[PDB]
């Protein structure tokens, strides 16, 4: 575990960042639209019966 | 005015008919006997398109509309109100398309290159022929023939269509479009890797055809090569048409039906028609 | 008649060609495959080699997986039994969820679960092989006009599976996996948005597929037209134009009165292709969201007759 | 030794900076995940 | 937004459309001009700049850098003919034919032309002669189809013209790109490959009556074909197929 | 077992962690939407049930 | 078959051992999957009905 | 049947070697599947019915 | 021949092909027992 | 050596690798359909 | 030594780590397990 | 008789026993189908009827 | 001769086939003899 | 009658003999499939009724 760094002397950082950042990006959205598609999570229309702005 | 380079290659002769009466050019264009022929034609019917306006009584342009004789003229004459200006229209438009092969046929001539070109433009023409007289001379009735209309010729492919179910279903259709979209694939590769190595990024020298050989080989194992793609090119375009007049020559001549329901033949093929379970059983 | 150089007459076969290597990191390429001498008499005889590494692992690992997932359902909708497999191989359908779970992922495994699970490996995949085809080009120096060119297609495909059924709110608007049901699907599409053919984009998307085979026929009948002066080596012809160049020039000015250059024709040739899908994707992102009735709209917009 | 050329120390400095930046990422993800928590438990 | 227009009839789907024939007009102006950097500015018949230049001017310079330390070209630019032309005008009014004074064959008009090309080889990636004698690349050998190595070579006047004696190749896209052929005073020639029809028991050169054949201009190094010799040898026997006579 | 470390010897590493990256995350998301796709396992939709949330 | 070893004389061993790695996994994903859609060995449909977590 | 072995003077053994093992694996899954079709030779189908699983 | 293989080795090589073709089909035999026992095909 | 490379001592090292990476699985696979059967037996 | 370049030693630096990264990856999964199992058996 | 032999001078053997194993197996492959079509040689079926497996 | 072999390679060859045409066959007849005994045909 | 052996002067034995074999197969297979299409030929058939295998 303490030798967990020596991946860097196998990976190249340019191409481990890019690829890191791409795919956190892409998980974080999915989860964000999986909770928006789910009615008991959807922040936006929750507030709209909270505060019955509905209607 | 001429190209810097052009004026070396402005020789006379190579004209098929006519010799060196009409052996000039106007502007760029060439022109020869066929291109007075292809001119004449071509303006013919044009105005005859704009007199129809006239009859039909709109200057919209998109509702435009020159329909054939109605079924009860079967292959006669119509009157010119009323499918006879589309008759003389055909006639113009296929004395322009086959003037302009010819004309094509007379610069292959006179440049010394390969007749390719106007060899695949008669293709295009063949599959108009096929739509607008093989067919409908075949079916017996000039009112199977599509209206020179710009939406209203997507009426007629609609209807069409739509008389034999859903026509996706016809298999020779199913061919012609996979003809088209593998063109259309092709297409968009080929400009893209000439001009991959044409234009390389910025500072890097040209690549050559070893870089393009080696970029779609690392890409997906093949490369057919410069020579290769433009054959293909070249023959998926003619292969796009060519199913496309078939399937067309086939509908309403021997298939009358669903075009869904041929593919039953495959399903009750005696060997697995009964057994149970699927889709069909 | 004379030769067409359309099937070659003489094949000549040296070593194997092993390729440019530029920053190609050598290591991640294959072996050379075998030569075919069929594809010899079309193009070249040569099969391989090819470059796999990171992004090339995970585009055919989740190709693979969105391929069996399909298989799979096939398979179970076939019984396992392998006879009705082949009768209904085209009857098949993984069929995307029902409209009432929306967008939700609870629909079950039969009822659209394993539709989103295909089409989720399959989003892996084609976004993997584009940035593939991205970095393939980078490692030789070239531009990246494939890439961009593979992009105007994914925005088609992404329209007609995520981006539209999401702005429309439910799974159950996009494409069914299988042969005939994905026909069934774009007859039903044009139905209930009241006929296709009065959408513009859709007429445009239609004129580049045509111009498209018309450009291609255009320009390989030219090449293969010139190919007696060497007119095939394209990059020569743009480096140092010769007779051949020409003479492609000169036919089509003749003709039509104006022509391309070597290099200038793939820029037509790559937009041609390029706004096929361009103008299709808005074309079907406008149905349903915008205009529900296309025939209607075309009424309103003076290219069909009123009522 | 290795693929890179990056030098041993110079993979030691790289990785101590880029676990700190995990570790600042990660500290913010569990107060949100807290705050939902309490917000609204999905267990 | 079904149905919802800011004026009139202009929806979200006119905004659409609208704004497409404007990208259209753009673009099309930009892959016309793009493709003014060969052949312009537009000449005279004397060769004098012409009046009308069209609607589209010349784009600003691009320049491309050469592989292989061959320097760069930039496009457009000067672009004299370099070489002289053999014609005299047969109409006093721009638009007619302009007719070969000589010999158009060995004065490389009309269909015959050809285009000073770089008096070298061209390369491949590594910078290798591209093309080359079979014999001087040991790896390659006839894999299929009918080897002509040994065949007669008839012209069109149907008699014999020499034999083949050597295929040359095109070594990165392995492709047989010249037949040379060996006449009667046994110096030899290049016929370009997609000239000739290689028949069962013949190589045809339907271009070439027989007597023809000496004219081909040929190579200066028997090893090598430069960009040059390419060009007058595939122009000269094109040429043949309009001044060939019976 | 001792010399299963000769692995290294035969397959480069960054081929190696590359290819087994991929496949635990494909495989992860796969499980998760086999249990979304479940019922009775949809953590979402039984937490909805749960505290009566839509669902 | 104490000369089995001499296979690996034969076969390139890092392309064996790429291609019997997606065979595998590929053969237990489909057995699995089998077993899901057989309904008397659906392990997540036995213990929902075994627990009532529907209905 | 002691000469036999001069097949592989005839044969590349990597060719045969795996041209039989696709052969056996591709005949082996037809007739299991085959089987799994067969009512009467299910062996899940079998079993359910044996231990009264279907309900 | 056409392998290059001297008959040396095309011995050595058949003598472990066989050898695993006894043993697949060794496992094979007792499958069909197996199965005939729990449930006849004939 | 044959036409991989290996040597008859490199071979006979890795097989045996190879053989403990086998049985290694096997005896899982055994254990995991021992603890189905007895859950819930398919024949 | 082998075909990768990597030495004996070499090869058993990089398996001591992929097995400490393995062990860790399992034993937060293990964890995983038996918590969701807590809450809600699949047995 | 004693000279059919020379079919190998003319036939080379690999290309022979290539054709001959897709020959006679395809050729077995018909004959076992068309039993398998046939009431009276279906062997499953056959063996379903004599142990009353069926229904 | 189109193959190369020689005449005694020819006469070897054909010797190996037919050792395993011979048992090949002979396998097929104690099938046929099976199923008729079970089945027959005639 | 005597110069017939003429014919292998003319025609490549390979070429001749490919076409034999795939003609003699031809025929017979079209023989067999014709008799078995008539009842008064099909020998499965014919054995049904002769054997009562059927009923
Ligand atoms: C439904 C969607 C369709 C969609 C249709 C398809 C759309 C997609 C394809 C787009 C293709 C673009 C075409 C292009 O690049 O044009 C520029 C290029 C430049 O040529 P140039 O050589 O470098 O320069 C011009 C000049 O130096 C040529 O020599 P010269 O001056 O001696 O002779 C003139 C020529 C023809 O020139 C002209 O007609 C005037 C310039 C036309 C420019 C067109 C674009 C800009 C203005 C558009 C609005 C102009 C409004 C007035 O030769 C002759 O004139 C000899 C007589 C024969 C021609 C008689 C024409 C009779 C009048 C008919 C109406 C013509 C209208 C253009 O060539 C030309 O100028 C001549 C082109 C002639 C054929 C054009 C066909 C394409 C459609 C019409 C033009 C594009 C706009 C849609
Ligand atoms: C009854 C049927 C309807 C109809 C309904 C539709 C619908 C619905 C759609 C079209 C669309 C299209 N229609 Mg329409 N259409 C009809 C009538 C026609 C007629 C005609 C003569 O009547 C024509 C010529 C067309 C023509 C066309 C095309 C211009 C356009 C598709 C472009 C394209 O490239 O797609 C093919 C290209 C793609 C789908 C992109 C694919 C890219 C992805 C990334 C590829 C992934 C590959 C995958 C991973 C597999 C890999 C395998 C490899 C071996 C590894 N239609 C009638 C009116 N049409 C589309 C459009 O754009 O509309 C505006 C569309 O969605
Ligand atoms: C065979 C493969 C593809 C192909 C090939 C092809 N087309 C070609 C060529 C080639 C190789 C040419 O050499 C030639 C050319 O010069 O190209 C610039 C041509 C050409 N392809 C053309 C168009 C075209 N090609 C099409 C298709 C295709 N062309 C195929 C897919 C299509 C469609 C709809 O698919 C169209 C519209 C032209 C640009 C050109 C032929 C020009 C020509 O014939 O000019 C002389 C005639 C005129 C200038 C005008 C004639 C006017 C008529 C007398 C009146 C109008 C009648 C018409 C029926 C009305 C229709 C109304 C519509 C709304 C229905
Ligand atoms: C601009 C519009 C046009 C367009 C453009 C276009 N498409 C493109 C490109 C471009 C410019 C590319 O660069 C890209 C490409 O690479 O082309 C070669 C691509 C491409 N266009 C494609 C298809 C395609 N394009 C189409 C259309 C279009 N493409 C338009 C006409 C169509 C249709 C329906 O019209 C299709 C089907 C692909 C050929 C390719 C994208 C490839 C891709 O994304 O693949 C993902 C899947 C995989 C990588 C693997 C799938 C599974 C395989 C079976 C591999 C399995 C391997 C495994 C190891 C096997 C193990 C077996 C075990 C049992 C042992
Ligand atoms: C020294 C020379 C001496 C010449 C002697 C005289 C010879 C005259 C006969 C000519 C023989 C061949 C005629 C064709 C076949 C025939 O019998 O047809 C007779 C049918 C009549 O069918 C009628 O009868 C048909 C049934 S049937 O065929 O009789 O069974 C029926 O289907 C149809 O509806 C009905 O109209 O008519 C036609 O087929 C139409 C011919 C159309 C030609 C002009 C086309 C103009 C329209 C637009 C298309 C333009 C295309 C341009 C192409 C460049
Ligand atoms: C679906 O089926 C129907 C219902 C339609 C019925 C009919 C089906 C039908 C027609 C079936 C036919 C089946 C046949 C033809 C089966 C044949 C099977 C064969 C050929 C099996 C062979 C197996 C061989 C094996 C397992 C050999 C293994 C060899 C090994 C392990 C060792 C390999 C050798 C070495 C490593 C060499 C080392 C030495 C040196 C010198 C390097
Ligand atoms: C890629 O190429 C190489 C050459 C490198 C090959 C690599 C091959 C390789 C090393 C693969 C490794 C695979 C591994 C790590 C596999 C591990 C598998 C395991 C651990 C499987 C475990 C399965 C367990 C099962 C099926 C258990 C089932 C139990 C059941 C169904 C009943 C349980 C009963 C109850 C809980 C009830 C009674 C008890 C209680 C508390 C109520
Ligand atoms: C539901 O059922 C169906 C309807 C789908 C029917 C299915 C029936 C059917 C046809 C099943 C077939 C199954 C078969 C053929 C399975 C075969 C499995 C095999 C061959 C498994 C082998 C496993 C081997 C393993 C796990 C080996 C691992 C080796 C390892 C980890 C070490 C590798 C060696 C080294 C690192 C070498 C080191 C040394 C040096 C010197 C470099
Ligand atoms: C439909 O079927 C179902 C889905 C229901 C069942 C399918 C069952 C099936 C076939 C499962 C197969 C499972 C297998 C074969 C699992 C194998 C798992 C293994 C071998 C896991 C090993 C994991 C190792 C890990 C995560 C860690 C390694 C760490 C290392 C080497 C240290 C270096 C790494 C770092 C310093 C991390 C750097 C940071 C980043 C973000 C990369
Ligand atoms: C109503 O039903 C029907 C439609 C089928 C009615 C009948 C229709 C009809 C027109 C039938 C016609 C049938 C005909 C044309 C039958 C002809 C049969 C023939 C051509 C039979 C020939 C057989 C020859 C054989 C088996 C020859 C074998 C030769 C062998 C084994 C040796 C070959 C020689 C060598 C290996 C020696 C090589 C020598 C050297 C020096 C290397
Ligand atoms: C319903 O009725 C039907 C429609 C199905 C009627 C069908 C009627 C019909 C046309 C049937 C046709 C059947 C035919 C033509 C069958 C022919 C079968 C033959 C010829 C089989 C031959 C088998 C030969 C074998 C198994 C030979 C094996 C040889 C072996 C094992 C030895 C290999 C080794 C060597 C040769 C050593 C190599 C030597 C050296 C020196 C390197
Ligand atoms: C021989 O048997 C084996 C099992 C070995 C193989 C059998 C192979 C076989 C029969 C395969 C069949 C394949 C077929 C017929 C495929 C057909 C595909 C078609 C026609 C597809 C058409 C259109 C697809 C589109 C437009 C898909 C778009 C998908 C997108 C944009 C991805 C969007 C992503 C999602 C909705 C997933 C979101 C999920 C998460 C977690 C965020
Ligand atoms: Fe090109």
């Amino acid at each position: 575990m303490s030798k967990f760094y020596k991946i860097w002397m196998i990976f190249d950082p340019r191409r481990v960042f890019v690829a890191q950042g791409v795919f956190l990006f892409l998980l974080a959205v999915m989860i964000h639209l999986i909770l928006l598609s789910t009615p008991s999570y959807n922040w936006l229309e929750i507030s709209a019966a909270k505060y019955n702005r509905v209607a | 005015a001429l190209l810097s380079f052009e004026r070396k290659y402005r020789v006379p002769g190579g004209t098929l008919v006519g010799g060196n009466l009409f052996d000039f050019w106007v502007g760029p264009f060439y022109v020869g006997f066929f291109g007075v022929a292809t001119f004449f034609f071509a303006a013919l019917g044009i105005i005859l398109i704009a007199w129809s306006a006239v009859l039909q009584g709109t200057w919209n342009p998109q509702l435009i509309s020159v329909y054939p004789p109605a079924l009860e003229y079967g292959l006669g004459g119509a009157p010119l109100a009323k499918g006879g200006l589309w008759q003389i229209i055909t006639i113009c438009a296929t004395g322009a398309f086959v003037s302009w092969a010819l004309r094509e046929v007379e610069i292959c001539r006179k440049l010394g290159i390969g007749y390719h070109i106007p060899f695949a433009f008669a293709f295009a023409i063949l599959a108009y022929l096929t739509l607008v007289l093989f067919r409908p001379v075949m079916m017996g009735a000039w009112g199977y023939a599509f209206p020179y209309g710009i939406w209203t010729h997507l009426d007629w492919v609609s209807n069409t269509g739509y008389t034999y179910g859903n026509f996706h279903y016809n298999p020779a259709h199913m061919i012609a479009i996979s003809f088209f979209f593998t063109n259309a694939l092709a297409l968009a590769l080929h400009g893209a890797l000439v001009l991959s190595a044409a234009n390389p990024e910025k500072g890097k020298e040209m690549r050559t055809p070893d870089h393009e050989d080696t970029f779609f080989r690392d890409l997906v194992g093949y490369s057919i090569g410069t020579l290769g793609i433009h054959r293909l090119g070249l023959l998926l375009s003619l292969s796009a048409v060519f199913f496309s007049a078939l399937c067309m020559i086939i509908t309403g001549t021997i298939w009358f039906d669903q075009w869904v329901d041929w593919w039953q033949w495959w399903v009750k093929l005696p060997w697995w028609a009964n057994i149970p379970g699927g889709i069909n059983g | 008649a004379e030769y067409q150089n359309i099937f070659s007459q003489v094949q000549v076969r040296g070593p194997a060609d092993l390729g440019m290597t530029e920053d190609v990191n050598l290591a991640n390429r294959s072996g050379v495959g075998p030569f075919s001498t069929l594809l010899g008499w079309f193009g070249n005889a040569q099969l391989g080699p090819i470059y796999l590494g990171s992004l090339g692992v995970l585009s055919l690992f989740s190709g693979l997986m969105w391929f069996f997932t399909i298989g799979i359902w096939f398979w179970y909708q076939a019984g396992w039994n392998p006879a009705v497999f082949l009768r209904d191989l085209f009857f098949f359908s993984l069929e995307p969820p029902a409209p009432e779970y929306g967008l939700s992922f609870a629909a079950p495994l039969k009822e659209g679960g394993l539709w989103l699970i295909a089409s989720f490996f399959m989003f892996v995949a084609v976004w993997s092989w584009w940035g593939r085809t991205y970095l393939r080009a980078q490692a030789l120096g070239m531009g990246k006009h494939t890439a961009w060119a593979f992009l105007s297609a994914i925005w088609l495909w992404m329209v007609l599976g995520f981006i539209r059924p999401i702005l429309m709110g439910s799974w159950s608007e996009a494409v069914p996996y299988g042969i005939f049901s994905h026909l069934d699907w774009t007859n039903n599409f044009s139905l209930v948005h009241g006929n296709l053919f009065y959408n513009p984009f859709h007429g445009l998307s239609i004129a580049f597929l045509y111009g498209s085979a018309l450009l291609f026929a255009m320009h390989g009948a030219t090449i293969l037209a010139v190919s007696r002066f060497g007119g095939e080596r394209e990059l020569e012809q743009i480096a140092d134009r010769g007779t051949a160049a020409e003479r492609a020039a000169l036919f089509w000015r003749w003709t039509m009165g104006f022509n391309a250059t070597m290099e200038g024709i793939h820029r037509w040739a790559i937009w041609m292709a390029v706004l096929v899908t361009l103008t299709g994707g808005i074309g079907i992102l406008l149905s349903g969201t915008v205009v529900d009735n296309w025939y209607v709209w075309g009424q309103n917009h003076g290219m069909a007759p009123l009522n | 030794l290795g693929y890179t050329g990056l030098t041993d120390e110079q993979a030691q400095e790289l990785h101590s900076v880029y676990m700190s930046g995990l570790w600042l990422f990660s500290a913010v993800a569990i107060v949100a995940h807290l705050a939902v928590y309490i917000w609204r438990p999905w267990f | 937004m079904v149905g919802v227009t800011a004026f009139g009839n202009f929806d979200l789907a006119s905004l659409a459309i609208y704004s497409f024939w404007i990208f259209l007009a753009g673009l099309i102006y930009y892959l016309q001009t793009e493709n003014m950097r060969e052949g312009y500015p537009l000449e005279n018949e004397d060769g004098t700049p012409a009046a009308n230049q069209g609607p589209f001017p010349l784009p600003k310079p691009k320049t491309f850098i050469l592989p292989h330390g061959r320097g760069t070209l930039t496009v457009p630019g000067p672009e004299s003919e370099d070489r002289p032309i053999a014609l005299a005008r047969t109409a006093v009014s721009e638009g007619f034919p302009h007719a070969p004074t000589g010999d158009p064959m060995k004065d490389g008009v009309g269909p015959a032309s050809w285009v000073a090309r770089r008096d070298l080889p061209e390369l491949d990636g590594h910078g290798h002669n591209k093309i080359k004698p079979m014999k001087a690349a040991a790896g390659f050998h006839v894999s299929a189809g009918k080897n002509p190595i040994g065949l007669p070579v008839r012209g069109c006047d149907l008699e014999i013209a020499g034999k083949v004696v050597d295929i040359w190749v095109d070594i990165p896209e392995q492709m047989a790109r010249f037949l040379e052929v060996e006449l009667k005073d046994g110096s030899t020639r290049l016929l370009p490959m997609q000239m000739v029809k290689v028949q069962s028991n013949r190589v045809h050169v339907n271009a070439l009556s027989s007597d023809l054949f000496a004219g081909i201009p040929t190579i200066k190094s028997p090893t090598e074909v430069t960009l040059l010799e390419e060009d007058k040898i595939c122009g000269y026997v094109a040429g043949g197929l309009m001044y060939a006579a019976p």
